[PDB]
């Protein structure tokens, strides 16, 4: 904590021809690691980063495949096939990060101009709070099933073959509940139009009172329209189960 | 990020020495500043890493006609801080007017403990309403924060005066300072001196010396709100990514907060949510309902009951919220401070913005209009009287508030779309 959540904001100022070369990447990890002094620890050393996506950034996808490394004789049960799923779901938790980020940079952006408040303020930021509260609980839902009832296995699991078995068997888990897999693919699919209209709401700043409204008409029935697909698919995901019911009290 | 405490008031001063001190408790540092045997974890929140690994705390002292800092100074506390932050009325418009003219060196040293820290985020205020030296000056530092910092954080930890009608100045002196509250700080931590006393009340065999008694009170409670910052957790530990989920309505930013321990001297997560979830057990005082709730615990906890326990307590519609988007109560998580010397290391706090606050704030909406129709508690000061000539600044205030309870009011609907 704060290595994270220094890196991500720092980053999303560059997603442009930024972030390429490893000489870039390495120097706001130096500046996630001062913010925190939980880092430079023994466990900070040996890390290897990588990129799969340049900046044209409109698109919703980003870059930075963080992975784990460790020595030769403790590379059969910690191996080289797990740390590209560890990366592919560290990579959804910062275009996850991406969404709060943009609302709070809008929010804050309507904080130090409340000259004088008016009717396009509040019609405003009613939105801002709406999308908010979204990125709240898909996120407080990330913070409940991959990092906390999936972590109990793997820890009293512990008991040479098994250890491999539990680890790949955590792995698993840790890709069923990140949205990875084909079981939560109609669920994904509302996630990219979540990204790209968060974006573009962090680009209105008032251009067009009707066109931020629109924006949020076509949410409001992606989300709608995701409150019956994931019961859905609980008829099919005890995971599940924690999403639908922190976005269902007065939504219908 | 990293905050600094600026303590003003009497009771104000109280809860920032009893803050520093409970935080030298908590900490394992000497009070000189020097590193422990028995004390990585980050120090940076609150302290500057100075010479001899002095993790010296980083707040400011003000006030007028000084009383504690004779307590400061005859104790081991002058000797962990001060090597240059104490500066030395009785109304709001005394302590305006007193403000005003000194306003230059009270903003240097704002200054100067701005470019004593090594990431400015945010100003946290120990303050207290009505404590005698505060009104005034801390409505006059808050016009200060927000005209010279608009892009930072203003945070006030503050009581309230209520005294379930004692002290006939006070109504206005809190409206007023509420008016500034709304206008000039960013988020308000509210608490009362009834909801305190009570509970003081209730869980020993006090009534007179109340205030020592709301001095721990008050520090456990903001311990326990920074207590993801100090000690690192991964969750939002910046101050503007943990309110950005505190505050659900923009102008409603009065947030509730309970401590399911009462006195800290087994239990599950589902059983203190639905004690937390109680006002018996918040220390802050028809339909009402919340619009977001989040909640924080930190102990021996199991991360699977946090789940069972979240699904149980939306689903059993104990958590009561119709709100104009789909707002919520959120779990959180946090890791217990490793060597406390307190015992019982299952505590859990509540941060929710909830409606029924207005009800209050319209007990103060009563006082002030019953004080101005009977006209002998204004008491005509003439610092009032050059404060504003028509006095229109409290009718102001006053309809700033109304407007506060209306929008509280269209909270609770379906629809903010229209406030009136």
């Amino acid at each position: 904590g704060e290595f994270a959540q220094s890196l991500s904001d720092l980053l999303f100022e560059k997603l442009p021809g930024e972030l390429l070369n490893p000489l870039v990447l390495n120097s706001v990890l130096s500046k996630a690691l001062q913010c925190s002094l939980h880092g430079d620890t023994p466990h900070a050393s040996n890390l290897s980063l990588a990129l799969k996506y340049l900046p044209e950034v409109p698109d919703v996808l980003s870059c930075l495949e963080l992975r784990y490394k460790v020595d030769w004789p403790l590379n059969i049960v910690i191996t080289e096939g797990c740390v590209s799923k560890y990366s592919g779901v560290f990579s959804f938790l910062l275009q996850l990060k991406l969404m709060m980020w943009a609302l709070k940079d809008v929010c804050f952006h309507l904080k130090r101009t409340a000259m004088a408040g008016s009717v396009q303020f509040r019609q405003l930021q009613l939105f801002k709070h709406e999308m908010q509260h979204f990125v709240k609980v898909i996120q407080g839902y990330i913070a409940n099933q991959i990092l906390h009832v999936t972590w109990c296995e793997f820890r009293a699991r512990l008991a040479l073959e098994e250890i491999q078995r539990a680890h790949a068997e955590y792995l698993h888990k840790a890709v069923f509940r990140g949205l990875l897999t084909e079981k939560a693919a109609p669920v994904m699919n509302v996630i990219h139009s979540i990204f790209s209209l968060v974006l573009k709401f962090r680009s209105q700043l008032h251009p067009n009172f009707a066109l931020m409204q629109q924006s949020y008409n076509t949410f409001k029935y992606y989300s709608h329209f995701l409150f019956k697909v994931v019961t859905k698919l609980v008829n099919r995901q005890p995971h599940l189960e924690d999403f639908l019911l922190r976005i269902n009290f007065n939504n219908y | 990020r990293e905050i600094i405490t600026l303590q003003l008031g009497q009771c104000g001063n109280q809860i920032g020495f009893e803050f520093w001190k409970q935080l030298c408790a908590e900490h394992g540092i000497s009070p000189e500043g020097i590193v422990e045997e028995f004390a990585t974890d980050r120090k940076d929140v609150f302290f500057y890493q100075a010479d001899d690994e002095h993790y010296i705390p980083r707040a400011v002292l003000l006030d007028l006609e000084p009383r504690v800092i004779h307590s400061i100074l005859n104790s081991p506390y002058a000797k962990l801080y001060n090597p240059e932050n104490i500066y030395l009325g009785n109304n709001w418009a005394s302590g305006f007017s007193q403000g005003e003219k000194i306003h230059e060196d009270i903003f240097d040293i704002i200054d100067r403990e701005a470019d004593g820290s090594d990431s400015l985020e945010g100003f946290v205020l120990c303050h207290s309403i009505a404590g005698g030296t505060g009104s005034g000056l801390g409505s006059y530092l808050l016009e200060r924060l927000n005209d010279r910092y608009p892009k930072k954080l203003v945070q006030t930890y503050s009581v309230f005066p209520n005294q379930d009608e004692d002290v006939v100045v006070q109504p206005y002196n809190s409206l007023l300072t509420l008016k500034r509250l709304t206008q000039n700080a960013d988020c308000v931590v509210v608490l009362d001196n009834t909801a305190l006393n009570r509970i003081a009340t209730d869980r020993l065999h006090i009534q007179n010396p109340s205030f020592s008694q709301i001095n721990q009170l008050v520090s456990t409670i903001m311990s326990a709100s920074t207590t993801t910052l100090r000690y690192p957790g991964y969750m939002n530990n910046d101050l503007i990514g943990l309110i950005a989920s505190l505050i659900p309505t923009p102008r409603l930013h009065f947030l509730m907060t309970g401590y399911t321990p009462l006195t800290t001297d087994k239990t599950t997560v589902l059983d203190v949510m639905r004690r937390l979830l109680q006002p018996k057990n918040v220390m802050v005082s028809t339909n009402h309902c919340y619009i977001a709730i989040l909640n924080i615990i930190q102990g021996e906890v199991d991360p699977t009951q946090v789940h069972k326990s979240l699904q149980r307590i939306r689903e059993r519609k104990l958590a009561n919220f119709i709100p104009w988007g789909p707002a919520s109560i959120q779990v959180a998580l946090s890791r217990k401070s490793p060597y406390l010397p307190s015992a019982h290391r299952v505590s859990g706090l509540m941060m929710a913005n909830h409606t029924s606050i207005s009800s209050l704030f319209e007990r103060t909406c009563r006082q002030y209009d019953k004080l101005r129709k009977r006209e002998a508690f204004l008491e005509q000061f003439r610092k009032e009287d050059m404060f504003k000539d028509n006095f229109d600044e409290m009718d102001t205030s006053r309809e700033i508030v109304q407007q506060l309870i209306d929008e509280y009011h269209a909270a609770t609907r379906p629809d903010y779309i229209s406030w009136g």
